[PDB]
């Protein structure tokens, strides 16, 4: 009883410690751009300041 | 003031009188002091060390000089 | 809904008389209360850091900086709540603490000052955000006008934040010298392999960290701590703390610093030290602010930190913000009160404390066990946790020299205990009147979080894990 | 009662759940002193034969005397870390 | 101008109980004499004799029994041995 | 049902209040106060209290038992420290010596058979 | 369990008004209707978080 | 429901005694009596056949924070215990009512305050012993040191603004540098437990420094010779059941602490490193018993004296053997005996009835206190270790164990049974023989409360002195556990 209360204790340890070093590489884990910055607007393109503008600017 | 480490303790002390320390034992008996089992009066300034020239210090035998009395021993 | 708090409550005061000033602030009391209680739902604007960039690329909203949104409310609603709540109903405490007209005015000012730092991406916002704030610790200094070491503060503080507003907009005008941009996108960890923006980065740095207490620039904030009166300093050696330091551990522009840590050491050891021989209590009192600032520099270094950040500001921001609630009631029970707008200063002056009550010692006793991180109370996990993340990424030299600051330390905070409880000879029996049950009941409330704060431990670190990432 | 539970072996029993390890912990060590009883009944035995014996011990049991001292160093408490923190034949 | 309120009737304090009568005539001389002692070091110097035990009992007995411990390390083996047996692994 | 006396004890402290000090109710290195006082002092020794009457009452009454009890304790003992008090036996056995006996040192004897017979 | 986690935030609120009174210097007991409000909203925090931590679990579980 | 109601009826019950009675001190021992029951049922169910820990609970778990959890994810705070982990508890049950006795008639200030202190001190270093995690056992294990610092502050003798001060000081100092040790496994394992890490291993390397953690915040705890600074002026300043709990309990609670955090994991560097402890170990034997002879202080001798039997024992500790475990306990039971009742000598007896502690004040005590001076001279025999007292007992075996690991450094050990003896009886005689002095009325004799912690006190090492086996059927795991002699 005593080891099946234990088994009971130490897998519960072991599910502690690979949630935690799961959730550190989920930290450093490379973010999207749709996480990071704004949901909407999904580019990065800044394509502004358009009233001088030339054909010819996009690349 | 007597021995080595008796002038080796003197620079240590500020405010205490630096008396002379002799031991109690070597004291005679037949003076009659306050305390007749240590004999020694009350309100006596005790010595820096107290406990090498109390009656409870070791016995301290007079007869021969410590440094002469090694020669012997080591002569039998 | 800060704006829309200032631009009613001027036109409010302004229409008001000179009796309504304890009125004004338990309504503003109450109603950043109602604000934080009834919209505090708005952590569930993301589930896995997920960040809002609003007013078009110039505000940062995001998983982290709604904390410190929060937390700012939180500890001006106890800030208010001093001023409008009476300590006792005496001749002493309305020619003491008494507001005057424009200053709940100010505080929200800066607290817009505050918050639109921490949620700044742009520099433009930042240096509008910093000048805001700064005009605003001008002014919540000045305001006390009457008193010579208050205005002689202001100046003070005055020059340094011109010298530290110049050279932040050195900093930025440079970067943008070398850069065409003002937002932070453009570090990237490519920018900084192949180009020198190390010294401009640490520039910056060092000019937004000069506004703190940062060990070159040392004397100065402490001159200003203690020639404030004692109410005002318990504001404002707290929200330029916790206000650039957010936004400062929000992006990790100054990695690997040989600057910073540096400079971290030496703050650590003059403030440890700096507490030393000292019997003026605001002195004491904003060393201690010096060295939690000390390991603030110490989360700056490293990355991805904010569970540490966090945690330590959650503590810090209610036990230095409780312990000067603690001597603001023991100034009752001295013998000796000098100088209407400070009334205490020498530690001396607190002997006999315990034999006054004993309930007051022991709240004491804990915060300032809180201070040196003794391990059963919120004050340890701190420390705790700065440490699981200094040897995270191998500041080990920076540990030992913590835990040389963290002796030392404890060596002065130990003295108002020295001093708190002692013989006094003349001892309360009776006294006439109570002290203000709601305040004092704040008090009681910030003690039992220090306290019982290992609680919920655990369930802050699973809000962690799930919100915060 | 006198229960006997099994033995398991540190060889293949998968360091992850604690039940098989604790079982292995407690075998190698009762087991341990299941070896060390030897020890303790040849020198209960040794005793007897120098009780009998008299002058002629020396030849009567030369064997139990050394039997006891050869199995002195290799019947003690030795742990179950040593085997269990190592592996030999690697 | 600024004291404290009217409305504290302060009170002295007492050390709470009863005077025992005084069962020892304390020596000037003996109290003294342990108040010399027990702030020694508030009067502590350096001298040839604090650098003699400093020398003695900080440096140099260490390193003797540093010059014990580790050459003397795990040399002796004294488990059971035979007339002829080396005493030493080494 | 141990429940102790109301009214009495409201009549206590009225005697309690023409009391002279306990610093001075024995300095007096005869019986003209003495024979009062060391009977005084069996009201510390006279036990009414009330096991469960103690729950079921006020603040006030419990604050009056307490002043009461507390110069009862001074008069018990300080005149003990002079000579009831002028008798000489050892009879009155002491207050912590009920639940040591009666627990600490059985259960510990206890704790040395459990001890004893687990090995 | 939810029951037992509001027991401990009522008792910390019933500390608040135990802490609050001596630093007032009243007795323990001295405005009882106070512990009942104190009993309340730290409870009420309680109800909260909770509400918040239930809310917590269940995101992890829809990411499997 | 029940099991909360408990409680919600226990703290009325509290109420109503600080209502009716003024002091809680009968009900502060009706409370700690009633532990030792609940200690000993817990010790009649006690499964001696499991190495197992047996009394297993979790606190402050997510899904419970207020109390008991059952999850398959718990990051809280766990509780157990075995034998080892047991008897100290069981030495501490028997102890903290005395203490608690221990100043019955002595306080006559802020009483409800004093109690409450020393009682909870207690508490606290109880479920110092139930801990199971590296967490879990360093946050109660300076929970200790805000309630020392008030009892050792108020309640000092003369110039306890020092004594608090150091009993601060030097704790923290060694308190930090466990800690940082504790973030670097709490950080390479993420597991504060003390039940996975016989399965883990570390580099060479790193199990080297994070022992040189360990090891020199244990030499602070146990103190080893850089430390011994505040050892003296702690207690010879103390009142009278902290200095008692300290010596009966916080040394014995370090030296537990190297039994179960530092040995099963530092299994590989601590056998490249034990000459490195038993340099130090011999040392702080021989430089401390040394320095015990001339000292003034009463106090103070049996200070030393509590230094020079926990270097006897930290060796048996390290010394890799079976014996060597076994008498490190049996030392560490025996001395939380003998110890405080000492202190109850100095500080408990004497100092009520005199005030002084210098030492030439007291001479020729036989002659008005007889059965004083017999309970003087037998606890004086115990503590120099003469046999059937447990403390022999101890000192033979962890002699062993240390002759084992290495036999020239036991040889020079041994010499320890020698100078234990010295300052023993220089103290006894001089306490013992003589005329009477002058300085000294005649007081009241040793009470009868004071006479019944010293029967408990003298018995409780009498039956170990007997019988060393009757707290065997607990240990014999751990007298396994912890070797790493391949």
């Amino acid at each position: 009883d005593i080891l099946n209360e234990e088994a009971k204790i130490v897998q519960a340890l072991n599910n502690q410690r690979e949630l935690t070093i799961k959730m550190h590489e989920l930290k450093r884990e490379e973010k999207d751009y749709a996480h990071s910055y704004s949901p909407l607007f999904s580019d990065p393109v800044p394509q502004g300041g358009s009233i001088g503008k030339a054909p010819g600017s996009s690349r | 003031i007597r021995a080595s480490f008796d002038k080796a303790e003197e620079p240590m002390l500020g405010d205490y009188p630096d008396i002379d320390p002799f031991p109690a034992q070597l004291k005679n008996p037949y003076k009659k002091y306050d305390d007749q089992q240590d004999r020694r009066n009350l309100e006596e300034p005790l010595s820096v060390n107290d406990d090498l020239y109390d009656m409870w210090s070791p016995d301290r035998f007079t007869h021969f000089k410590n440094q002469d009395a090694l020669k012997y021993f080591i002569g039998f | 809904m800060l704006i829309l708090a200032i631009i009613s409550l001027i036109t409010f005061v302004s229409m008001s008389k000179l009796s309504d000033n304890r009125a004004i602030i338990r309504l503003i009391n109450i109603y950043l209360i109602l604000v934080l209680v009834l919209d505090s739902f708005l952590y569930l604007l993301f589930l896995n850091n997920q960040t809002y960039t609003v007013m078009g690329e110039l505000l940062i909203f995001n998983s982290f900086t709604f904390y410190i949104d929060m937390l700012i409310y939180f500890i001006m609603i106890v800030i208010s709540s001093l001023y409008g709540y009476n300590l006792y109903n005496n001749n002493l405490y309305k020619t003491l603490f008494e507001p005057k007209k424009e200053l709940i005015i100010l505080f929200l000012i800066n607290i817009l000052g505050a918050l639109l730092i921490v949620h700044s991406n742009d520099f433009i916002t930042l240096f509008v955000a910093i000048e805001l704030q700064s005009y605003s610790i001008y002014l919540i200094t000045a305001i006390y006008n009457s008193s010579y070491k208050a205005s002689k503060a202001s100046m003070l503080y005055f020059f340094m934040g011109g010298i530290l507003s110049i050279l932040i907009a050195y900093s930025i005008n440079t970067y943008y010298s070398v850069l065409n941009s003002y937002t932070l996108h453009s570090l990237d960890s490519l920018i900084i392999n192949t180009l020198d923006l190390n010294l401009i980065l640490i520039a910056l740095s060092l000019g937004l960290l000069f506004k703190i207490g940062i060990a070159p620039l040392h004397k100065w904030l402490i001159s200003i701590y203690e020639n404030t009166p004692i109410l005002i300093t318990i504001y404002i050696s707290l929200i330029p703390k916790i206000s650039i330091l957010s936004y400062l551990v929000l992006s990790n522009i100054s990695i690997n610093s040989l600057v910073i840590s540096i400079l971290a050491i030496l703050t650590l050891l003059v403030g440890s030290v700096g507490g030393l021989l000292q019997i003026k209590i605001k002195r004491l009192l904003a060393f201690s602010g010096l060295t939690n600032a000390g390991y603030m520099m110490l989360l700056l270094l490293l990355n991805n930190n904010e569970f540490s950040y966090l945690y330590y500001i959650t503590q810090y921001s209610i036990s230095h913000l409780a312990i000067f609630m603690i001597i603001i009631f023991s100034i009752y029970y001295i013998n000796y009160i000098n100088n209407q707008y400070n009334p205490i200063i020498y530690v001396n002056q607190l002997k006999g404390l315990i034999h006054d009550n004993a309930y007051l010692v022991l709240s004491m006793a804990i915060v300032v066990f809180s201070f040196i991180g003794i391990p059963p109370l919120l004050g340890f996990f701190g420390k705790l946790n700065i440490l699981m993340s200094i040897l995270n990424n191998g500041y080990y030299f920076i540990s030992i020299v913590l835990i040389v600051a963290s002796l030392i330390s404890a060596l002065y905070y130990l003295y108002l205990l020295n001093v708190s409880i002692q013989d006094k000879n003349n001892i309360l029996i009776n006294s006439n009147e109570t002290v203000s049950s709601v305040l004092s009941y704040i008090l009681s409330s910030l003690i039992i979080l220090i306290t019982f704060g290992f609680i919920y431990n655990s369930l802050i670190i699973d809000i962690f894990n799930v919100y915060f990432n | 009662e006198h229960q006997r539970p099994e033995l398991v072996s540190f060889d293949d029993i998968n360091y992850n759940d604690h039940k098989k390890v604790r079982e292995a912990q407690e075998s190698y060590t009762r087991e341990q002193f299941i070896r060390l009883e030897a020890l303790k009944t040849v020198r209960k035995a040794l005793e007897k034969c120098y009780e009998e014996s008299g002058p002629n011990h020396f030849e009567d049991c030369k064997n139990l005397a050394e039997q006891y001292l050869d199995m002195l160093p290799t019947h003690r408490l030795q742990g179950y870390l040593g085997y269990q923190r190592n592996d030999p034949s690697k | 101008e600024l004291k404290p309120s009217s409305a504290i009737q302060r009170g002295p304090l007492n050390k709470g109980g009863w005077d025992a009568p005084h069962a020892l005539h304390n020596d000037g001389a003996i109290d003294r004499y342990a108040h010399w002692r027990t702030f020694y070091q508030e009067r502590f110097k350096y001298t040839r004799a604090t650098g003699k035990s400093t020398l003695i009992f900080l440096v140099a007995f260490p390193a003797l029994i540093g010059y014990v411990a580790y050459q003397s390390e795990g040399l002796f083996e004294f488990a059971g041995k035979r007339r002829g047996e080396s005493v030493t692994t080494r | 049902l141990r429940a102790y006396n109301e009214e009495k004890e409201l009549a206590l402290k009225q005697r309690l209040s023409q009391l002279p000090p306990p610093g001075k109710a024995f300095v007096t290195a005869k019986e003209a106060e003495l024979a009062e006082l060391a009977e005084i002092a069996a009201l510390y020794k006279t036990d009414r209290v009330g096991i469960l009457d103690i729950l079921l009452l006020g603040n006030k009454h419990a604050r009056l038992y307490r002043d009461n009890t507390a110069l009862l304790k001074d008069y018990y003992y300080n005149g003990r420290r002079i000579l009831w008090e002028i008798k000489r036996e050892g009879a009155e056995k002491e207050d912590w010596v009920n639940q040591m006996y009666f627990l600490y040192a059985p259960s510990l004897i206890l704790l040395l058979i459990v001890m004893v017979y687990k090995s | 369990a939810l029951f037992t986690s509001l027991v401990g935030a009522s008792g910390l609120g019933f500390a608040t008004k135990f802490l609050s009174n001596k630093i007032r210097l009243k007795p323990a007991g001295y405005y009882p209707l106070g512990y009942v409000f104190s009993g309340v909203a730290w409870a009420g925090l309680g109800l909260v978080l909770h509400n918040v931590h239930q809310h917590s679990l269940e995101v992890l579980e829809k990411k499997k | 429901m029940f099991l909360t109601s408990i409680l919600l009826s226990s703290l009325y019950l509290f109420n109503r005694i600080l209502a009716w009675q003024g002091n809680v001190k009968h009900f502060y021992l009706f409370a700690s009596n009633l532990l030792l029951l609940f200690i000993v049922v817990l010790y009649i169910n006690f499964n001696t056949f499991s190495n197992s820990f047996q009394f297993n609970f979790e606190l402050f778990n997510s899904l419970n924070p207020f109390g008991l959890s059952n999850s398959d994810i718990s990051n809280g705070l766990l509780f157990g215990i075995d034998g080892l982990s047991l008897t100290f508890i069981l030495l501490t049950v028997l102890l903290i009512p005395l203490t608690l006795l221990g100043n019955w008639y002595n306080i006559n200030f802020n009483s409800n305050l004093y109690y409450t202190l020393v009682l909870a001190i207690g508490l606290v270093i109880l479920l110092n012993f139930w801990a199971l995690d590296y967490i879990s056992f360093y946050i109660l294990f300076e929970a200790t040191l805000p309630l020392l610092f008030i009892l050792i502050h108020i309640y000092g003798s003369s110039d306890s603004e020092r004594a608090s001060f150091y009993v601060l000081m030097f704790t923290l100092s060694g308190s930090l540098f466990m800690l940082l040790s504790i973030v670097v496994i709490s950080i390479v394992l993420n597991t504060t437990n003390f039940i996975n890490h016989n399965l883990f291993v570390l580099s060479l390397d790193l199990q080297t420094i994070i022992w040189l953690g360990l090891f020199i915040a244990i030499m602070v705890k146990t103190p080893l010779f850089p430390i011994h600074v505040w050892l003296p002026v702690v207690h010879s300043e103390s009142p009278l059941a902290g200095s008692m709990i300290l010596a009966g309990l916080i040394l014995k609670l370090a030296l537990y602490a190297i039994l179960r955090l530092l040995l099963p994991l530092l299994c590989e560097a601590q056998i490249l490193y034990t000459p490195m402890i038993y340099i130090i170990s011999l040392l702080t034997i021989i430089l401390t018993s040394l320095a015990t002879l001339r000292q003034i202080d009463l106090k103070v001798i049996i200070a030393y004296s509590s230094i020079s039997h926990m270097g006897i024992a930290i060796l048996g500790v390290c010394s890799n053997t079976s014996l060597g475990i076994y008498g490190s306990i049996v030392l560490g039971v025996a001395h939380g005996f003998v110890s405080p009742a000492l202190f109850l000598i100095v500080g408990g007896i004497l100092y009520d009835r005199y005030h002084i502690r210098i030492v030439n004040y007291y001479k020729g005590l036989t002659t008005y206190m007889p059965q004083l001076a017999t309970y003087i001279i037998i606890l004086s025999f115990a503590n120099i270790g003469t046999p059937l007292t447990g403390n022999f007992t101890g000192e033979f075996l962890s002699l062993q164990g240390g002759f084992i690991r290495n036999p020239i450094i036991g040889g020079i050990s041994c010499i320890s049974v020698l100078l234990a003896a010295i300052y023993q009886l220089k103290l006894t005689n001089k306490l013992t023989g003589g005329i009477s002095s002058i300085y000294m009325h005649r007081t009241n004799d040793v009470t009868i409360r004071e006479k019944f912690i010293m029967n408990i006190l003298i018995i409780s090492t009498l039956i170990i002195g007997i019988c060393p086996q009757i707290m065997y059927n607990l240990l014999y795991w751990t007298v396994n556990n912890y070797i790493y002699i391949i």
